[PDB]
């Protein structure tokens, strides 16, 4: 029972930091999404949303299964979208296309969140020209993203293989927000 | 004699041509032993029996450490030691906090610093013409950042 | 005739421009590649061009928002449709399923389909078509330009209507593959690095004198009521300075030149005072101590434990110790630098119980701990990602570079630079 | 003129609407009739398009390089030279790029005396008055250049005869992918030789493009 | 008709940039017995050919067009004016025969046609 | 609640298909779970390279011996 007790008590935690931090961020630029890494992230930490009516909070989870390639990855995550646009709303090309017709055909305006399961294992010119694709999507103005990278550990090993001009896209607004169980105990 | 504080230095030197020598992980050098930082010691005094001075300076050690370590344009060592002066001018005009320094300043510094070079007016205003080539090099070089 | 705009670095490439293409589309040829490098302002300088000539009629592609062919075919067909009833409300229409072409062949006969309504046209008129980037398509092939340089012929010759593109490319090793179809072209170089401050700092003027955080720090110190030039002069000066200390590092970029200024503008800000605002020198002076380090980054010493660290100490040994030495330097009675060769189980478990510490036979945690490396992805496999953990042809090697290493080593006070030897 | 460059067209090209994609800007761009006589007479706007048409297939690329880009180009071509297959990993570009800013500073005079006026704490000691670009930085730059095609992977396939042998390489999961960045091993596409032939002598590199 | 080809009759009037090309791709299979070349190595072997004659004022006129259309204002090419041109305006006809590797100084290169032919058709 | 409502059981747990990565992941993520009891064997001395602490801690693996030849 105190095992328990403490186990909520660090979830509770956990949740509520990266909510918090999930937003309030009003960075003038508003033309890159931020970003959340997650140092020595388990990649189990389950993820909420505000609910935030007039505007869908879609949240968007990638394992390195999930991503052979950048089309099919694409691809996948469109088709969760949609569906999860399907389920808050009760024929369409699985592409960004998706994207800007989005308010059109549901209305309120959109806001996704990435969730990157386990990044170490996923091929990093992958990733790179993912986010590099998705980068397109800031032209639509009803749209903001946000990433949330699950580092297994090593921020200078994600630094180490993706394109440093796009790291310089990422380093807009990052939080080097850590999810460590053993963390000076 | 070693008197002058150069001593200290001459340590200190010895040091950065150990650690510039990498062999292997922290193996010992082929090329440099203690030996080679009595040579040290050995060049500095031969050094000053030419010059005809006791007392090393610190100069000289210099350039025994860099005699020991090897292995437009115009004449290479003029650029090279227009280039040292004038850094080292600048340097001390950022450390005594004065206000600024001008090319034309340079100039007359050199005015200054180079009398001794003697020959003709002629070769003033030749040497001046080099000295405006050396300092706009810099410029194109990548030495000193400009300003305004 | 048509109105040439003007660009401040882009006078050859606008007069061409406008003569390869025009009004009519008897003189205008039938496709055409702006190539050049990414930085040159292409998808910039074709917009002030059409901004500049609106009689016409064109449509604006994105290929890398797109992915494949069967995509780019759909848009076409989409973005044809809905630009002619819009360029035109009066003519009644019959859409064509833009969602139906899957083929190239499919493509030409809906083009064909939707141009023979418009028959009722008062004149022959064209349509410019852009692809933006047909380069970077993520499934680029060999055949795939001449398959969209011909689309020009399939089509009809005398429809009221022409279709002319507007390819976009980069890499010249890649025009290069079609130049024998001697397809007019531009080309774009890149910028000299005076000329990239030039376009830079016209460009972020309007970015940085009212920025939001100049701005405050304005009243947040002695206000100094000034014009709008102070603001003008310090912000230039800022550029220039910016550009001419990272150029050798970033190149003629305008891009990561547009990263590196929001990344230092607000702390050169923070780093401002109420004299230095008439004096770039001290201003300089007193921020230098960013001006010279990019800063870009946002050794660790890894979570990871003893029989952890000894376990990657020693599958480290055979980047350079092939079996032939091992059972000799490590019995119980240069490759540094190039890509390691491959390890093979039981090796790694008899260097680690050779340099471990008799001590140690157990080996639940050293297998655990080596299923936590090969999730770290620092000792992975040249095999696949499911089977590695049978015993089949399978081999292991480290993805760590030296110095982890010798942070390992020295935090674990075991020395390495006896093993190599050379 | 235009018989010569006409002339120039037939003897490499041998091609009429190569010439005729020449001619057309030049006739279209005029304004006045007088302009456009002088140009067919001069026919200079032909020299102009040569160059743009030209401007930037390796050589232009090569020219429009900054210092610190040169030096890893220049150290990288001197590894591939030293060993036989050309493979040279970024490691070893970065190694020779080192030693050779090690020599730079080297033959430079390195005056650093310490004493002064009394208590002057001038005459500082600058001596290596490069600023060596660390291993964290020049990443950077040689993601530049692989981008700028002076590289290339070891043996990569450029694009396969069609999207379907192109479609069946996408699918393979490659494993240079689990190689890190700093051991793919590049081979070279501008050869230390030639690179010697191009890099204008004021550079204060140059000396290093002969061994 | 019906008997004769024309890749003699052809190759006797490709540019003179292609016959320079072939004649030194032919110059490189006897050297190295190789009937295999390396395209940078042709490259290098055009350069020799080029300078193995004096600085003769027609040679002059040689290097100056071949490595830029005159105009002394543009000028120093890397590999000779329109030679990736060139290149592609043979392979495609079939004479030429080459693998695909985005690596430009590397990838081989070998004749369908006989050498014999071949070289009968430089002799005319 | 708290019961065992189904009883698996794996002979040879270093099977030549459930030793699949993808298998495996998947068999933790299930023993994760409570009112199951989850029983097997294996075969491979080398089990233990099969689990990381990730997985150790889906499983909480209690290990006893058996030989009988
Ligand atoms: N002559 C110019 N005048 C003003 N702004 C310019 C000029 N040239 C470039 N720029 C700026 O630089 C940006 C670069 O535009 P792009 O065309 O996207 O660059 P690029 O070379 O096309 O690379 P891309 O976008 O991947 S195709 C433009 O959007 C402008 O903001």
């Amino acid at each position: 029972d105190q095992v328990d007790h403490i186990i909520d008590n660090i979830e509770a935690d956990l949740k509520a930091e990266i909510s918090d931090l999930l937003y309030s961020e009003t960075t003038q630029k508003r033309r890159c999404f931020n970003t959340i890494f997650l140092l020595g992230s388990d990649s189990t930490t389950k993820i909420e949303l505000k609910d935030e009516s007039s505007r869908y909070n879609v949240l968007i989870e990638l394992t390195p299964k999930e991503s052979p390639n950048v089309r099919m990855m694409l691809r996948r995550s469109m088709y969760k979208l949609y569906s999860a646009a399907d389920a808050e709303e009760h024929d369409v090309s699985y592409d960004l296309s998706l994207v800007e017709n989005f308010k059109r055909l549901f209305g309120k305006d959109l806001a996704m969140v990435f969730n990157f399961k386990d990044v170490d294992s996923i091929n990093f010119n992958t990733l790179d020209n993912f986010i590099i694709l998705l980068k397109s999507a800031f032209k639509y103005d009803h749209v903001k993203i946000s990433l949330i990278f699950n580092i297994n550990t090593n921020l200078s090993n994600i630094e180490k293989n993706l394109r440093q001009s796009t790291i310089r896209l990422l380093k807009r607004n990052y939080h080097k927000l850590d999810v460590s169980s053993n963390k000076g105990f | 004699i070693l008197t002058k504080e150069a001593r200290s230095y001459l340590v200190e030197k010895y040091k950065e041509l150990r650690k510039d020598d990498a062999q292997g992980f922290s193996r010992s050098s082929y090329r440099i032993t203690v030996r080679q930082l009595e040579s040290m010691i050995r060049l500095s005094e031969a050094i000053a029996r030419a010059n005809c001075v006791d007392e090393i300076t610190p100069s000289f050690i210099a350039e025994a450490y860099d005699l020991l370590r090897q292995s437009t344009t115009v004449t290479y060592d003029k650029y090279v030691s227009m280039m040292n002066m004038i850094v080292r001018k600048i340097a001390e005009v950022d450390r005594e906090g004065a206000e600024e320094l001008t090319a034309v300043d340079i100039v007359d510094w050199y005015l200054l610093q180079k009398e001794n070079d003697l020959g003709s007016l002629a070769e003033y205003w030749e040497e001046r013409r080099l000295a405006f080539k050396v300092i706009k090099r810099l410029v194109k070089d990548r030495i000193l950042m400009e300003i305004h | 005739n048509v109105t040439t705009p003007e660009v401040a670095f882009r006078e050859y490439q606008t007069n061409c421009l406008a003569s390869y293409i025009s009004a009519d589309p008897d003189i205008t040829p039938s496709n055409l590649i702006l190539q050049g490098y990414s930085g040159t302002g292409k998808t910039y300088t074709l917009k002030k061009y059409f901004n500049a000539n609106p009689n016409l009629h064109a449509v604006w592609l994105e290929p890398v928002e797109l992915v494949s062919w069967k995509p780019l075919l759909q848009a076409i067909a989409r973005t044809v449709q809905y630009k002619l009833k819009t360029l035109y409300p009066n003519i009644p229409t019959t859409d064509y399923d833009p969602l139906q072409v899957e083929e190239p062949f499919l493509l030409v006969k809906t083009l064909h389909n939707i141009f023979v309504q418009y028959e009722s046209l008062q004149e022959k008129t064209c349509l410019f078509l852009i692809l933006d980037g047909f380069d970077s398509l993520q499934d680029l092939d060999a055949a795939l330009f001449n398959k969209y340089i011909k689309l020009n012929e399939l089509l009809p010759k005398d429809s009221k209507i022409n279709i002319k593109f507007i390819y976009t490319m980069l890499e010249t090793s890649f025009l290069q593959r079609y130049s024998t179809h001697c397809i007019p072209t531009v080309m774009f170089p890149r910028y000299n690095v005076d000329e990239v401050s030039t376009i830079l700092v016209m460009s972020r003027c309007g970015e940085l004198m009212e920025d939001s955080c100049l701005r405050k720090r304005i009243i947040e110190e002695q206000i100094t009521d000034c014009t709008d030039d102070q603001f003008q002069n310090v912000a230039a000066n800022f550029i220039h300075l910016i550009v001419q200390a990272f150029h050798s590092y970033t190149g003629n970029d305008i891009f990561a030149l547009n990263d590196l200024i929001d990344f230092k503008w607000p702390k050169y800000v923070s780093r401002i005072t109420k004299e230095n605002i008439f004096e770039p020198l001290a201003l300089y002076k007193s921020a230098i101590k960013l001006f010279l380090s990019t800063d870009d980054n946002l050794s660790q010493t890894y979570d990871l434990s003893i029989i952890s660290k000894y376990l990657l100490i020693a599958s480290y040994i055979c980047s350079y110790l092939e079996p032939r030495y091992d059972a000799s330097i490590f019995s119980r009675k240069n490759p540094r630098y190039l890509q390691p060769s491959l390890f093979a189980i039981e090796r790694l478990l008899a260097i680690f119980q050779a340099i471990f510490p008799s001590l140690m036979k157990a080996n639940i945690e050293v297998f655990q701990n080596l299923s936590e490396l090969h999730t770290l992805k620092l000792i992975a496999t040249t095999m696949n990602k499911n089977i590695d953990y049978l015993s089949p042809k399978v081999r292991w090697k480290v993805n760590v570079p030296w110095e982890i290493i010798k942070e390992i080593s020295e935090s674990v006070h075991f020395n390495i630079s006896d093993y190599f030897s050379d | 003129n235009l018989n010569r460059h006409i002339r120039m067209n037939f003897e490499t090209f041998r091609s009429l609407p190569t010439l005729k994609n020449s001619i057309i800007p030049l006739v279209a761009t005029s304004k006045n009739f007088g302009s456009l006589c002088t140009a067919i007479k001069s026919c200079s706007f032909l020299d102009i398009y040569n160059k743009n048409q030209l401007s930037n297939n390796l050589t232009g690329r090569l020219q429009s390089l900054s210092d610190l880009e040169l030096a890893i180009l220049i150290s990288a071509a001197r590894v591939a030279l030293r060993a036989k297959d050309g493979s040279f990993n970024f490691n070893l570009a970065y190694a020779e790029y080192e030693k050779m800013i090690k020599a730079i500073n080297s033959r430079i005079p390195t005056v650093a005396p310490t004493t002064n006026v009394g208590t002057g704490q001038s005459t500082f000691s600058i001596d290596n008055t490069i600023k060596l670009w660390l291993k964290k930085d020049v990443k950077n730059v040689w993601e530049n250049l692989v981008q700028l095609d002076f590289f290339t992977e070891k043996s990569a396939v450029g694009l396969r005869d069609n999207a379907t042998a192109a479609f069946y390489a996408s699918n393979y999961q490659f494993q240079g992918t689990m190689i890190p960045f700093d051991l793919r091993s590049y081979q070279m596409q501008i050869i230390l030789q030639e690179l010697r032939r191009i890099i204008p002598k004021s550079n204060m590199y140059y000396s290093w493009t002969q061994l | 008709e019906t008997l004769n080809s024309h890749v003699i009759t052809f190759m006797t009037r490709l540019s003179f940039t292609a016959k320079l090309f072939i004649y030194a791709l032919l110059n490189l299979m006897k050297k190295n017995g190789s009937q295999e070349q390396e395209l940078g190595d042709i490259v290098d072997e055009i350069k020799l050919l080029i300078e193995v004659n004096g600085s003769n004022k027609f040679v002059m006129e040689i290097a100056k067009t071949l490595f830029q259309q005159g105009s002394d204002n543009i000028s120093e090419q890397l590999r000779i004016i329109s030679w990736d041109f060139v290149l592609n305006q043979l392979l495609d006809a079939g004479i030429l025969f080459k693998q695909t590797m985005k690596n430009d100084r590397i990838c081989c290169v070998k004749l369908n046609i006989s050498v014999e032919e071949a070289k009968r058709a430089m002799n005319e | 609640p708290l019961d065992i409502k189904l009883i698996l059981v794996v002979h040879n747990l270093d099977g030549p298909s459930i030793r699949k990565n993808t298998f495996q992941t998947m068999l933790s993520f299930l023993s994760v779970i409570r009112q199951i009891a989850i029983v097997a064997s294996t075969d491979h001395i080398y089990a233990p390279l099969l689990w990381d602490n990730m997985k150790a801690q889906n499983y909480n693996f209690v290990f006893h011996d058996i030989s009988n030849f």
